[PDB]
């Protein structure tokens, strides 16, 4: 979903803006890496030759087996308008974007680049002691405040404004508090790479009147930078943007020179476990984690009982599950968290159980469930308990002069999908509040 | 004697495969042949009675043949105080390590030919039946 999410955003941007977005090679070298392998293969072929190549020539390269991949590669390449289709002389000729072409040639052959990758002050700092600490703490603060755990130093209004304005962490003044939502637990369930892209993507949409291309000239360029080194200071919009980026633990500033951090390189490309936990049939939890982030997120749906330096022990209860569900966390996500953070011991025992099942009868292949099924069933049953009472807001229609009229109005409600219940014997039906006005208006006509 | 005769018959008689015990057989009765176990009533929240009752099938003779698993069913009415006692009367077996599995529906239960109280008439009759539950010479003269 990582490359899909970034690519999807880059597709919606109008063509007139994409042409301007390729002026800086730093961005071109980043957009090039996100395309499918076949797309990169063809792009590299066209970059160095100043000619036009018919599409049929590209088709000839692909073998019969990989014909399907040739469809996705060309579609994704055309969506970003990198590849311009020009038809003339009865042939659908294919050419590469001149601005994209020049930028890539400059990047590979070391041509004039207009400081697209930045400069170096040659005043290095210690990466392990400061950069790792600074962004880890800065990224820790935003996630802790996200999870709802109490914390001393709350983040600045910039990210706070972004958090609320996003679907993440719904807030209400009447409630006076902030709580996580369905997408919120999903966000906390995503790897660091996607966890960072969600916030940056939301920031891109939030800004208004600061150019959209400049905010991308910085993020993609920020990937080109290497951790543990200085970069002297650029566009005017990139100054306030740089300070704004400083609140998400991406770039560290002593107070003239800014330093990217581990997360900065974590944006471009990819790259016992801490967080692994054991769940027993007694609805107990023992998490082999020493990190306040993991403990806080566990507290969303776990009743913590005590802690040691090496592990945390708690108990699953109806109160905790109800507390999580009320916030919009689905039971499917909870079991996903438990399964993907399972201890090796659970996996080994589950594998042995599967082996014995297949040993007696190898006909059927039962699914490999790492954690006991009773806990999953109980959690789902508690979700059903929340879903017991069903209520809709709407109106009841009655006292119809004629069966024809009752069927006419009720059938219309069914057609537009606003009918919730009907009874032919009583000539009554109930429709949702959303569709009331449409049904009333149709009744008059 | 009669209960002893019933016990022996249940053990060795192939026709009598099932019996209906009560609180007397809750503990200290050995049936090496019993493998399955059901309970329809219970003595409130006592956790021990559940374990003692389960003990009747924990010594099943064929407890070593490949894949064998004894069974212990607990029929409880939903939305009633029985669930309060059921979740409370199995707190000891959970500590030992046993895990209870929730069965909402028995597959293939509808196609059985005849089921008790399938018609509303019988259900109504049973409802009222259970509801209503609450001179030596003068010797010749007689
Ligand atoms: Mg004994």
């Amino acid at each position: 979903s990582l490359k899909h999410s970034v690519t999807q955003y880059l597709e919606e941007i109008p063509q007139q803006v994409q042409n301007r977005l390729y002026t800086s090679p730093a961005t071109c070298l980043a957009i090039y890496r996100i395309l499918p392998p076949l797309a990169k293969f063809f792009i590299m072929a066209m970059v160095f030759n100043e000619n036009e190549v018919p599409l049929l020539d590209l088709d000839k390269w692909v073998n019969s087996n990989g014909k399907l991949q040739f469809q996705n590669a060309i579609k994704s390449m055309k969506s970003l308008h990198l590849l311009i289709p020009n038809k003339s002389s009865g042939t659908l000729m294919i050419n590469l974007n001149p601005t994209f072409k020049i930028s890539l040639r400059n990047a590979l052959t070391g041509g004039e680049v207009q400081n697209s990758f930045g400069v170096v002050v040659e005043e290095n700092v210690v990466s392990l002691d400061l950069l790792d600490e600074y962004s880890a703490n800065k990224w820790e603060t935003i996630l802790h405040f996200m999870v709802g755990t109490p914390l001393a130093k709350i983040p600045s209004e910039k990210v706070l404004n972004l958090l609320k304005h996003s679907k993440l962490m719904e807030e209400v003044n009447s409630t006076g508090e902030f709580k996580i939502t369905n997408e919120g637990f999903q966000f906390l369930l995503q790897e660091i790479n996607s966890q960072l892209w969600t916030l940056l993507l939301q920031y891109l949409k939030m800004i208004e009147t600061m150019d959209l291309v400049d905010v991308l000239h910085f993020i993609f360029m920020l990937g080109a930078l290497e951790v543990g080194k200085a970069y002297k200071i650029l566009s005017e919009t990139q100054r306030i943007m740089l300070q704004d980026m400083r609140d998400y633990g991406l770039v560290f500033q002593k107070h003239s020179i800014f330093y990217p951090t581990k997360l900065a390189l974590m944006l471009t490309s990819d790259t016992i476990p801490d967080g692994s936990l054991i769940v027993e049939t007694n609805f107990k939890i023992y998490s082999y984690s020493n990190s306040p982030l993991q403990i806080a997120v566990l507290s969303l749906f776990v009743h913590l009982k005590a802690r040691f330096v090496n592990m945390v022990l708690g108990q699953i209860t109806r109160e905790s599950i109800r507390r999580a569900l009320t916030n919009g966390i689905t039971a499917d996500q909870i079991i996903a968290y438990l399964e993907t953070h399972a201890h090796p011991q659970m996996r080994r025992l589950a594998e042995e159980k599967l082996e014995k099942k297949l040993e007696l009868d190898p006909n059927c292949k039962e699914p490999l469930q790492v954690l006991p099924p009773t806990v999953v069933d109980q959690i789902r049953l508690w979700q059903l308990e929340l879903d017991r009472v069903i209520t809709y807001e709407g109106s009841l229609y009655s006292d119809f002069e004629t069966s024809q009229e009752y069927n006419l109005l009720s059938k219309y409600a069914q057609d537009i999908g606003v009918l919730l219940w009907k009874d032919d014997k009583k000539k009554k039906f109930f429709i949702s509040k959303e569709g009331n006005s449409q049904v009333l208006d149709f009744a008059k006509r | 004697q009669e209960r002893m005769n019933i016990l022996q018959n249940f053990q060795y008689n192939d026709q009598i495969n099932t019996i209906f015990l009560s609180k007397v057989g809750d503990t200290s009765i050995d049936l090496p042949e019993a493998t399955c176990l059901i309970q329809i009533s219970s003595h409130y929240g006592s956790r021990r009675q559940e374990a003692q009752r389960l003990g009747r099938i924990l010594r099943a003779k064929r407890r070593n043949d490949e894949g064998f698993n004894a069974f212990f069913y607990s029929l409880v009415s939903k939305d009633t105080q029985e669930m309060y006692y059921s979740t409370k009367r199995q707190a000891f077996l959970v500590d030992q390590g046993y895990a209870f599995k929730v069965i909402t529906h028995l597959h293939g239960m509808e196609n059985i030919p005849n089921l008790a109280y399938a018609s509303p008439r019988e259900r109504r009759e049973l409802l009222q039946e259970v509801l209503l539950k609450n001179h030596p010479l003068i010797r010749k003269m007689y």
